[PDB]
Parts: structure tokens; C-alpha cells; sequence
């Protein structure tokens, strides 16, 4: 029994072991509860605006579309506190914990941004942190590890499975099954069991509102579409959700290729990986042909979930959203783009998003199209590895 | 599912509780495991419980990661598990073997044509880890179409609608959990189960083994004393596994000398 | 003959050859027009806006101040783009460049982000950017080194003098003295000839013009105190500035003490140094004593000039602000703080202010005061020194 | 001051310009820098403009950087600089000597006690790189009081005021920049200066020396030829000792061609 539909067609559900539905029940409660009450809109408001810094430029990209009929803005999720859209969605989980009593936070965490999002939220609020993390992840990303620490949260290596992001997520869900009345479970993406995608959806969903206004006020109408990159979904579920209703609006969500879908080694399972059940849902995964959980690979490290949200599976089904695949060398192509002609440094997943755009402008430039990427993240954290694959090139 | 009938029926005449380990098909390796299990079956244990490896198992704690780590470190597959599953069937008649899986196992090449794999190997029952009873239907469905017990668990918090859930859909046994968390002998269960025990009975529920936790014979006892039909034992089982992995002759012989003392533990 | 006076009392002026006068008349002359011009208005306020993320939020810090009567408010230039307060007065030179018809841009930077800065203004305006950083900060700062080289800057090593920033500072008037009927000077502080330390100002006051705003809609009153890191100023200056004229509110400017001021090995020349002449102006320097210009030292490497702007000057000598120094040890202490108990990592030149804040707080906790402190910048790029100096300490 | 206005009569009467090596004291050494500036003299040198190794040369081209440079590798310093000049001007009766400071040297330890001790030590002239007129008063003043000429830089776009000005408040000699940019041989001036030195004239400024780029004995000629006094030549001196560093020998030899070749071209 749940007081939403815990499934997008025949995507999502609740597939937990059964010691954890009553955690489910209890949350999904909350956050209905929490979204009538206008004490803890005004308290996420207020965090969003004066903690975040919300709301989030809509920037004009004009030196990268010059000479076509592509008019391209960017949501400049960038600029958030924290530097990726991930902070918005923290600060409200982080207000549903404190709602339920609780003053324990748990993450998982791959690439490191997600456990820095739910450190920052949980050293503001005064709530007791732990992170699970890959103990490959941990070698891999010092910098984002001390970042957690800094912040008083504390990081907690996983060695099972393949010492990576799904095993984290394992870790998380193995200590929530009995630390639940205590602890919140604060899941970084639009995926897992009923009620997360719905949750981090609607705590994501400033993204397309703001975007919706500033863009009529701009333009005076609505985008042709809007393009974001796909991990398990967030950032493009912020910024869809506001225009799914806007059936003029494309959706274009864009998945790793990779090395390139053909060679396998990619991180694009809505379009071509194959249903399974992992993560608490129903969804397209990276998966063996016997069923075992595979690698989401992508030059971007943020790009490790072997999933994606089922919402998203959902909104593909039916037609309303459309999903693509952008390799690594057309991701990096974007990144150099908008550093050197807008002076703005893009997330590697965020160059995913503004590589299709690009590629939309370039084969088709006499086509009238007013497009927003969202620019879910800076790229600072990024220089090091674009620095080492253009010497690698000899570029 | 008749085996446990059977079973049960049996133990009821011979005034004993069941005792039931858990290991991983596989680990160490496909032959060092037939011949645990072998041990297992020939000091007494009434049924057994068996996990096919696999690369998510959020509801174990680390020592039976471990096991599924050591099983996909000798190249185990569901298909070499099911093949295992043949021989064990092939040489033991009448002992109810059950497995534990996880979902993504069992839909992965259809739910019905797994439940009919389990059908043609002898299986006698499957327990879902992240299969809550709000999604079992399918599972349920496909097991008994296939003669096969769906297991469901309840928690020592259970409310009584979960209770009637429980009672209805399943076959075989009912999982009685002993306490939150996951798999491990590290932690004992401390809450008193004879109130889910005695109303499992009045809904007319499968017999209950209680499992998590249970690693000592005065647990086994108590089970019994509390009402349960018997008790299931994994994490206990696999850390001698553990233990002995460079010496298969003390691990089969500390294996019987445990599994032996925890069947004792079993007579009323 | 200039339009506007280039002392402020006794400091400032216009100490460059005799070729250059030309130079700065012209650009003064394009200041004065320009800020008359609302065009030249809407479009830097078009900039702030929409491509730096303008207005930047004001936090209220609760954690820290807890159990005191102080109440602290961070203006959270950390936000802007490009992650310091340097992006607002790039955009008003860059415009400035463009209004007298130049197509290039000179720039100086130490550890780097005036660099950056002036890169992606660069970028954004189709300006072709060249930046003199001395060979031993290139060394020292390779990720800036790589951002300004992504942004299509040219990073010019200088090997002279002492081999860092004010040998940047020297080769940059260098190539201005032949250069400058094609090439804008985009000078990185409050400081410099007449009309830099004005230009700057009037490019950063919107730092305490939101700021002033802000706190009168939270608060209902101005701040009893709004405290900044002096380096050459800006950042200071742009928070003070429209205070000035509101005696009552008290601007404290705090210069990094380094290992301690009595063991000269500091950057606090304003209240430690001695008057000279030197980059342009008359005022408080680090210099041996015989008049060679020296090191400029604190834990923070952006506090590496080793002179301060003459308004500051000024200001300090008819007592209108008051100027304090922080030692290395007190930032990092601040640094730690604001991680842990807020989510914020503060630049650990804006660490030295927040600690400054923090010790008026510790020392009364019972005296009633609202302080704003000006988080000029984001922290990310001291984590590894903040790293090294904790695990150096067995901390 | 005066030694200036004897050696430009002087040389009117000798129908000949003036050649005026700059060069850095102390560099490479004090003593060897000493045994340098004879040789400027003895090779035909008609003045002398002499740096102060500073810190911070914003008006210098690379070749002197690394005079000033190679100065402070040695430790030299102003006050060794000062006892230097007194020794030179202990030596040298009537050949005009001129420094070309840096503003900050000059205001170190007060503007009036700088030119007190130029006055001392028998300094003539004193040129100020980064003050422009706008800011020169208390250094002119400073510099009269205590009979040393102020240089004043004339730059070829000079307008009329600024000719004015730098006519009326100079003395010695007026500074004829070349070009833009700041010093150095590997740029040649390109400008025609014959318009400014006519005004130069008219206002009775002091005589102009053409500076910045001066390298080779048809610049000396051409400045005298449009009706300069006079050419100074720094970068391309310093040069040759940079040469030569490893052989003062070799490094005086060519310092002595290099001037005497440059002193003839100033024949008119
Ligand atoms: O003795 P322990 O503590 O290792 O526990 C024995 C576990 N082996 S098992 O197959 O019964 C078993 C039963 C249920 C499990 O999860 C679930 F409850 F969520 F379904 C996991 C394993
Ligand atoms: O021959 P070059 O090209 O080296 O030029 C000679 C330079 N030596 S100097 O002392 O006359 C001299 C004169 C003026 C200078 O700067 C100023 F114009 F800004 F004042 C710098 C040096
Ligand atoms: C985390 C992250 C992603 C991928 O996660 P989603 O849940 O799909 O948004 C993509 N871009 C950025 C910048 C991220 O930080
Ligand atoms: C550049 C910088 C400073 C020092 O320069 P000011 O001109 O004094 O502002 C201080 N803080 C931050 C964050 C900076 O980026
Ligand atoms: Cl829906
Ligand atoms: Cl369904
Ligand atoms: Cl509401
Ligand atoms: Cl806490
Ligand atoms: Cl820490
Ligand atoms: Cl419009
Ligand atoms: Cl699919
Ligand atoms: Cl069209
Ligand atoms: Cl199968
Ligand atoms: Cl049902
Ligand atoms: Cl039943
Ligand atoms: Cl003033
Ligand atoms: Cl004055
Ligand atoms: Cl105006
Ligand atoms: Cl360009
Ligand atoms: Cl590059
Ligand atoms: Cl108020
Ligand atoms: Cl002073
Ligand atoms: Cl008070
Ligand atoms: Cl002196
Ligand atoms: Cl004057
Ligand atoms: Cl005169
Ligand atoms: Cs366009
Ligand atoms: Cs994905
Ligand atoms: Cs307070
Ligand atoms: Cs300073």
C-alpha cells in the first residue's frame, strides 16, 4: 500500500528486501506530507535562495552559434553552491530527514559530488553524516574524499562486489536496513526504489520552472527543447519535469556512448542495455547476459551509474522523451568549445548535453531552433583528465 | 514445496525442530562446495538454503559477500549453480532444498522459465532477498505454477495484515527474521518472536524457521522452545568456510563437527 | 590634466613613463563617458546578471555563531562566476576595451585567478587575451595555467626580477608602453596609476550595493561592521564603497599576518610596510630599506601583492576603516570552520577575513553585533595546501 | 647641470654631436664596471647615463633587466652605487654625469637628501623613468636646489603642451625617445623627430639627446643630421659585456671599438 504509484508504466517499483518498506512507507509519507505544508516549502525556499543562490542564470551562448539559426541558452546549474545541480536536491532531503525526526544522513557516492552535496547539506542542517563510497572510487578521487572530510562527514570504503559506485550503493542500503529509525537514506539520483525518483524529481524541478520563466521572458516563448545528460536522471529530470505537460517541447536526454555504443564499453542502458531489476527498481541496466551488474563507462567519472531513473524509461516508451548518445571524443570536443569561446568550463557529463546540441546546430545550421542545455556542472574537477588525454593526443 | 511438507511432518513425529545451514553454491569452487554440501546433508542438516553468487547481495552481510566473491573467483555462473543443483537433487531424495536469490537472477531470462529451471532440477523452494511482498506476485505465481514454494519473510515488527500476506501467499516454510539488518553471525537477534510465531499458526502460515543471527546451539533452542519449526544458519556455516579455505580436510571436518552440535540443539 | 583627481589625500597618483600618460588619459576619458552611457550600463548589468550569476546571495551563518550575540552574514562572491569576486570588474574592463576600440587585452596574475578572470571575459567577448605570470607562479600554479590556456589565452612566462607577480605587473606595462593604441590593460586590483584604483572600485560596488540591500530586507538596518581580505583591495574596496558615506558602519580591512608580523614574513605593508612609489601609485609597500621591493607572504598565495590600493590608504589615515592583520594559523583555523560548520570552503584569502569576524565574536560573544563578512571567493583550489599543512602537523 | 651647457658649447665649437653610453653600475661587478666606464670614457664617451640596479626597471627592455640582474647577483647596492659615482666624478672632471633612476629609489629615503647626495658626489643630471612630468614637481625642485639638471622625456608624439613643459622645467639635456615600448637595440625608432627638435628649440629647451634603440654609428649620424645634440646608446653597450662576461678582456676591447666607432659618427 503507498499513496502514490510507486511505478511509471512498468518501470520503478519497490523491490527491497522487506525489513526496508516500512522506511519507504514512512518517507513517501513525509514527503506528501512535506509538499502541503507551506513551513517546509518556505524553509527549502530559503535554503535554495540564500544557502544555494538560487536562481541560476540562463546564459546566452551567441560566439558558439554564430552563423546559424540555432539560438542556444545554457542553465547555469554551474553556478550553484557546490557547483552542480545536486545541492538542490540535498537541501530538500536533508529537510525531510529533519521532518521525520532524524539526525543521521547516509550517501553513497562514486565520483565524489553527490557525497559532497550531501556532506555540505548535512554540515549546514547539523545532521550526522556518513558516505559510502567505491574503495576504487576513494583511490580515484582524493580531492572530492577531502572535500567530505572537511565538511565533518564521515567516508566509509566499500570493498565488496567491484569496490565501485552500484557497491556503494549496496553499503548504503545494508546500513539503512537497520539504522532506518535513526537515519535518512539520502539517494543521489532520480532512481531506486518508490518514493526516490519521485522525490528527487520534484526537489530537482526548479531547474525547468526557472528555465520556463526566464526563457519566456527572454524570448517570449517556449524552447524548441531541451537537452540534458543522463546518468540515473536527476539533473535531467529537473529539468524536464516542468515542460512535460508542454507537448511542443522536446525532451532530449543524452547517455555516454563511450567509446562508442558498438564497442560495448559505454554508459547509455535506456537505449542499450536491457531491463533488469537492481537498486530497489525496474529499469534498463548494464548487466551481463546472466544478469550480473555491469560497468557504466564514460571518459566522465560522474557517469558510473550502471542504470537510469525509470521515469525516464517511461517518458522513452511512450514517445514524450527522446534519448541519444554522445562519445567520449565528441563530450571532449564540447568541453573545449565552451571554454575557449564562452569562458565558461563545462562538467565532462554536462559536455555531453551541450555536444548534442551542437551536433543538432551543426548538421542541420539554416534550421530555426531555440534550444536549452542544461549545464548541470562545473568542470573544474575535470581539468586534470582533459589535460592528460590532450597530451596523450600529441594535441 | 512437498518435501517440507514431508519434512515437517516427520520432524513433528520425531519431536525436532529443523536445522537448516545456508552457503553459496560455488565457494570455494564447484567441487569443494558438492562436498560441502555433501557434509552439511551427512551431519544432519534437515534442509538446506543455497545462494547462487551474484554481483548485488544487499541483504548479506560481509561474510557472505565474501562467499559470493570467493564463488565469482572460481568463474561461477547461475548455469554451473543449476547444474550443481541436478547432482544434489540426483543423489539426495528427499532433503527440501531452497534457494536464495535476488531478483535480477530470476527475471532475467523470464520469471516463469526460471521457476521452471528450478522445477526440473528439484528445487523445492526460492526466497527473493529484494522482493517485498507488495511485488511478489509474479514470483509467486511463476513458483507455484512450477511446484515451488515461494518463501516470504516477515519481520519481527510485522503488523497483522503483513501477517495474513504472509500466511496466504506462502509455501514451504516462513521466514521468521530475527531482527533488522542483514546476513551475519556478528549480530543476534534480541527480540522475542513467540507473538509472530503463535499468530503465523492461527493463520495457518507455512512452519516457521527463524534466520539471521544464528550461530550458536542454545539459539537453535530457542527457536525450538519459542515455537519455530526450526532455524536457519549461514554466516556461521560459511566463516568455517572462511576459516579452513587451505585446508579442505579441516574445513569438512570442523563443517560436520558444527553442523552436527547445531542439529543436536534441534530435539525438543 | 585629468578629469578626476588621481590622490586620494596623499596616496595614489600616475608614476608611469611619460609614454604611458597617454594611455591612462584615454582611459579615463572612456570611464567618465562610460559611466554616463546607460548602453555601456545595460550591457555590463546584462553581463553580471546573466553570465556571472549577479546578484550573489547573502548567507546567514547560524552554526558558527551560535550562543553569541553576534549575527553573521556571508556575501557570497564564492558564487560568481568563474568562483571569485575578480569576474565583476573583468566584464566592466572588457567592456571598457571594447568601447575604445581595442580588440586585445593585457593581463597580470600570480596565483593565478586575475588570469582566469580576465580569460573569460576574454573569451566571452571575442577578445584575444595574453597574460605575463612570473615563471615561478606558472610552476607552481599549472591548473590556472591550463584553465587560462583552455580559454584561449596566451600564458607568458617572466623570468626577470624575482619571477613572479610583480614582475607580471612590470612586463605587462612593459608591452602596454608599445602596445596600447590596440591592447587594454585589464590591471587585476584596486590599485596601480590613477585611474585603475577608481576604475576597479566603481566595477566591484555592487558587492556592497547588494549587500546593503540585502541586509536592510533581512534585518531592518545596516551592519554594524563589513569586513574583507586586503590583498592590492578590490574585493575590499568593492564592499566598503557604499558604505562609506554610512558612518556608522565600520569597514575593517584584514591583511594576512603570515607567520606573524613581528617576523616580517607577512603581507600587511598597509599597517607594517612603508610608503613608496611603485606599479603606478604612492603608496604602503613591502620593500627592503634601501627601497627594493620585496616579498608580499601569507599562507595564501592570491595575497601576493606586495603593495595595497591608496583609497585604502586614505580611508585608513582619516580613521574611516580600520585595518587588522590574521596569521596564517588563524585562516586555516577560520578555513576548517566554515567547512565543518557550514558546508562553505571559503578562498583562504577570504578565510582570513571570516577569522577576523570570528575573533570579534570569541573575544565579546555577549556584545550585540551584525557583521557581514565578504567571502570573495571559493576554496577548492586550497584544499591540497590545507591538506599538506594538516597531515604535515600529524593533525 | 653646468657641466652639461660646457660640453654642448664645447662640442658646437668641435661641429660635433655627442655620444652617451648608458650602462648599469655594478654590473657585472663594481670593480669591473669601474674599468668599464674608463673605458667609455677613454674611447670617446662625450657623458654618462648610469643605472641604479633596482628592482623593478618597468621601462627596460630584457638586455637591461638582466643588467640590473647581473648587479644584484653581484650584491650591489645604492649606497655602493653613490660611492662609486664619487670615485667616478673623482676621476673625471668635467664629463657630465647622469643617473637614470627608478621613482622609488629616489623617494626611499627622502626626495631632497637623494639629490643632497647626487650633489655630494658630483652627479649632473638625474632622470626619473617612471615619473612623468604631471608628477615630477618635488623631484625638479628637489634636483635644482641642489644644482643637478632634471631630464625630461620628450616622446615623438609630444603635443605642444607637453613641449612646453618639458622645455621650461628641464635642464641638461632634453630626452628625444625614439619610439614607444621601452629600451632595447632590437628595436629601431621609425619615427622622424626633426619636428620636435625644432620645437624643442624654439622653446629654448635644453639641447635633445635622441634615446631608445640606438645601436649602430648611422643612428648617431641621422640624430645629429635632424638637428639633435646628441644620441645615447644603452642596450647595445650592454650587450657586449653580457658577450663577454667570461673574458673582461675581450669584453673592454670591444666596449672600446663599439664607442669610438659610435663617438665618430657623432662628427657632423
Ligand atoms: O545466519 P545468517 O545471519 O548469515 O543469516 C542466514 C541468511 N541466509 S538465507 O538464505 O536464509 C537469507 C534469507 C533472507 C535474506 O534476506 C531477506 F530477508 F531480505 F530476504 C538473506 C539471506
Ligand atoms: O639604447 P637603449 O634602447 O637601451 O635605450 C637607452 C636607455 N637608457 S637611458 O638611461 O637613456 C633611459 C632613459 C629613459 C628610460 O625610460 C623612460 F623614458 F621612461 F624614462 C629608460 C632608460
Ligand atoms: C551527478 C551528475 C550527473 C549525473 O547524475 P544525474 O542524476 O543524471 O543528474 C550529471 N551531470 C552532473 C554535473 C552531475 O553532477
Ligand atoms: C584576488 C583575491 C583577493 C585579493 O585581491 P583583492 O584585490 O584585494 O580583492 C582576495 N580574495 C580573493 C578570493 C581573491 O580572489
Ligand atoms: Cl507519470
Ligand atoms: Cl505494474
Ligand atoms: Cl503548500
Ligand atoms: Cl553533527
Ligand atoms: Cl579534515
Ligand atoms: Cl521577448
Ligand atoms: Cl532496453
Ligand atoms: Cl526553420
Ligand atoms: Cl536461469
Ligand atoms: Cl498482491
Ligand atoms: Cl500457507
Ligand atoms: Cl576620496
Ligand atoms: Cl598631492
Ligand atoms: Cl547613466
Ligand atoms: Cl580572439
Ligand atoms: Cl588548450
Ligand atoms: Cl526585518
Ligand atoms: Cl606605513
Ligand atoms: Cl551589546
Ligand atoms: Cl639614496
Ligand atoms: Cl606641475
Ligand atoms: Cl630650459
Ligand atoms: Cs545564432
Ligand atoms: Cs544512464
Ligand atoms: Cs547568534
Ligand atoms: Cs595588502
Amino acid at each position: 500500500t503507498t499513496l502514490l504509484n510507486p511505478y511509471f508504466g512498468e518501470f520503478g517499483g519497490m523491490y527491497v528486501p522487506q525489513i526496508l518498506m516500512p522506511a519507504l512507507n514512512q518517507l513517501e509519507e513525509a514527503f506528501v506530507s512535506a509538499q502541503k505544508d507551506p513551513e517546509f516549502q518556505a524553509q527549502f525556499a530559503d535554503l535554495l535562495k540564500n544557502y544555494a543562490g538560487r536562481p541560476t542564470a540562463l546564459t546566452k551562448c551567441q560566439n558558439i552559434t554564430a552563423g546559424t539559426r540555432t539560438t542556444l541558452y545554457l542553465k547555469r546549474e554551474d553556478l550553484l553552491h557546490g557547483g552542480a545541480h545536486k545541492t538542490n536536491q540535498v537541501l530538500g532531503q536533508a529537510l525531510l530527514a529533519k521532518r521525520m525526526g532524524k539526525s543521521e544522513i547516509i550517501a553513497e557516492t562514486g565520483a565524489g559530488q553527490h557525497g559532497v552535496a550531501s556532506a555540505l547539506a548535512s554540515a549546514l542542517l547539523g545532521l550526522k553524516c556518513r558516505i559510502y563510497m567505491g574503495a576504487k572510487d576513494v583511490e580515484r578521487q582524493s580531492p572530492n574524499v577531502f572535500r567530505m572530510r572537511l565538511m565533518g562527514a564521515e567516508v566509509i570504503p566499500v570493498h565488496s562486489g567491484s569496490a565501485t559506485l552500484k557497491d556503494a550503493c549496496n553499503e548504503a542500503l545494508r546500513d539503512w536496513s537497520g539504522s532506518y529509525e535513526t537515519a535518512h537514506y539520502m539517494l543521489g539520483t532520480a532512481a531506486g526504489p518508490h518514493p526516490y525518483p519521485t522525490i528527487v524529481r520534484e526537489f530537482q524541478r526548479m531547474i525547468g520552472e526557472e528555465t520556463k520563466a526566464q526563457i519566456l521572458d527572454k524570448e517570449g516563448r517556449l524552447p524548441d527543447a531541451v537537452i540534458a545528460c543522463v546518468g540515473g536522471g536527476s539533473n535531467a529530470i529537473g529539468m524536464f519535469a516542468d515542460f512535460i505537460n508542454d507537448t511542443s517541447v522536446g525532451l532530449i536526454g543524452v547517455e555516454p556512448g563511450g567509446h562508442g555504443i558498438e564497442t560495448g564499453e559505454h554508459g547509455a542502458p535506456l537505449k542499450h542495455g536491457r531491463v533488469g531489476i537492481y537498486f530497489g527498481m525496474k529499469a534498463p541496466m548494464m548487466q551481463t547476459a546472466d544478469g550480473q551488474i555491469e560497468e557504466s563507462y564514460s571518459i566522465s567519472a560522474g557517469l558510473d551509474f550502471p542504470s537510469v531513473g525509470p521515469q525516464h524509461a517511461y517518458l522513452n516508451s511512450i514517445g514524450r522523451a527522446d534519448y541519444v548518445s554522445i562519445t567520449d571524443d565528441e563530450a571532449l570536443e564540447a568541453f573545449k568549445t565552451l571554454c575557449r569561446h564562452e569562458g565558461i568550463i563545462p562538467a565532462l557529463e554536462s559536455s555531453h548535453a551541450l555536444a548534442h546540441a551542437l551536433k543538432m546546430m551543426r548538421e542541420q545550421p539554416e534550421k530555426e531552433q531555440l534550444l536549452v542545455v542544461n549545464l548541470a556542472g562545473r568542470g573544474d574537477k575535470d581539468i586534470f583528465t582533459v589535460h592528460d588525454i590532450l597530451k596523450a593526443r600529441g594535441e | 514445496m512437498e518435501r517440507y511438507e514431508n519434512l515437517f511432518a516427520q520432524l513433528n513425529d520425531r519431536r525436532e525442530g529443523a536445522f537448516v545451514p545456508f552457503v553459496t553454491l560455488g565457494d570455494p569452487g564447484i567441487e569443494q562446495s558438492l562436498k560441502i554440501i555433501d557434509t552439511l546433508i551427512d551431519a544432519g542438516a534437515d534442509a538446506l538454503e543455497l545462494g547462487v553468487p551474484f554481483s548485488d547481495p544487499l541483504a548479506d552481510g560481509p561474510t557472505i559477500q565474501n562467499a559470493n566473491l570467493r564463488a565469482f573467483a572460481a568463474g561461477v555462473t547461475p548455469a554451473q549453480c543449476f547444474e550443481m543443483l541436478a547432482l544434489i537433487r540426483e543423489k539426495h531424495p528427499t532433503i527440501p532444498i531452497g534457494l536464495l536469490m535476488y531478483a535480477n537472477l530470476v527475471f532475467n531470462n523470464g520469471i516463469d522459465a526460471f521457476y521452471a529451471r528450478c522445477e526440473q532440477v528439484g528445487v523445492d523452494s526460492v526466497l527473493v532477498a529484494d522482493v517485498p511482498v507488495e511485488e511478489s506476485a509474479p514470483f509467486r505465481q511463476a513458483a507455484l505454477r512450477h511446484n515451488i514454494a515461494p518463501i516470504f519473510i516477515c519481520p519481527p515488527n510485522a503488523d497483522d495484515d503483513l501477517l495474513r500476506q504472509v500466511a496466504s501467499y506462502g509455501r514451504g516454510y516462513t521466514y521468521l527474521l530475527s531482527r533488522s539488518g542483514v546476513t551475519g553471525a556478528e549480530n543476534r537477534g534480541a527480540l522475542p518472536l513467540h507473538h509472530l510465531i503463535e499468530k503465523l499458526k492461527e493463520y495457518h502460515a507455512a512452519p516457521a524457521l527463524q534466520g539471521f543471527g544464528i550461530s550458536s546451539p542454545e539459539q537453535v533452542s530457542a527457536a525450538v522452545r519459542a515455537g519455530a519449526a526450526g532455524a536457519i544458519s549461514g554466516s556461521a556455516i560459511v566463516k568455517i568456510i572462511e576459516k579452513n579455505l587451505a585446508s579442505p580436510k579441516q574445513m569438512l571436518a570442523e563443517l560436520r563437527s558444527f553442523v552436527s552440535a547445531m542439529k543436536a540443539a534441534s530435539r525438543a
